[PDB]
């Protein structure tokens, strides 16, 4: 937590949204659903 | 989208071109030049002034 | 008065290029990524698709 509340790096998952911009199965969809974006913890 | 698919990535080193690649290796690139700009011209007139 | 550490490291400065490739982190993605490349190429080791 203390290595949190100093360091400069926000970590923003919505860039890799914005870098695929997708939408059977395809592949840049199932990376979207196996990484989960919207999931905000990284501890 | 007014070069909304060039701010994906880095907008430092920016490049435009194209290829593609037959099976033994051989590719052919497509670099097209950048031809001239006013809008760019006239900022720099403006800076300079 | 030394502190070991399992990465690389670099005087700190700002402007360092997105895509460099003398960092080992940049380094190792984007050679596992052309090695999964090398993998899915020819359609052998995925057949059924």
């Amino acid at each position: 937590v203390l290595l949190q509340r100093i360091s400069p790096l926000q970590i923003d998952p919505t860039i890799i949204s914005n870098t695929m911009s997708t939408v059977t199965l395809s592949p840049a969809s199932s990376i979207l659903g196996k990484l989960r974006p919207s999931n905000s913890d990284f501890s | 989208m007014l070069l909304e698919p060039l701010l994906s990535g880095d907008p430092r080193m920016t490049q435009l071109a194209i290829q593609y690649q037959q099976y033994n290796g051989r590719t052919f690139n497509v670099i097209p030049e950048m031809p001239g700009s006013v809008i760019a011209d006239c900022v720099q007139l403006t800076a300079e002034v | 008065e030394v502190l070991l550490l399992p990465i690389d490291h670099q005087p700190a400065n700002v402007t360092t290029p997105t895509l460099d490739f003398t960092n080992e982190l940049t380094n190792w993605r984007a050679r596992v990524c052309e090695l999964m490349k090398n993998l899915v190429d020819n359609q052998r080791y995925q057949p059924g698709w």
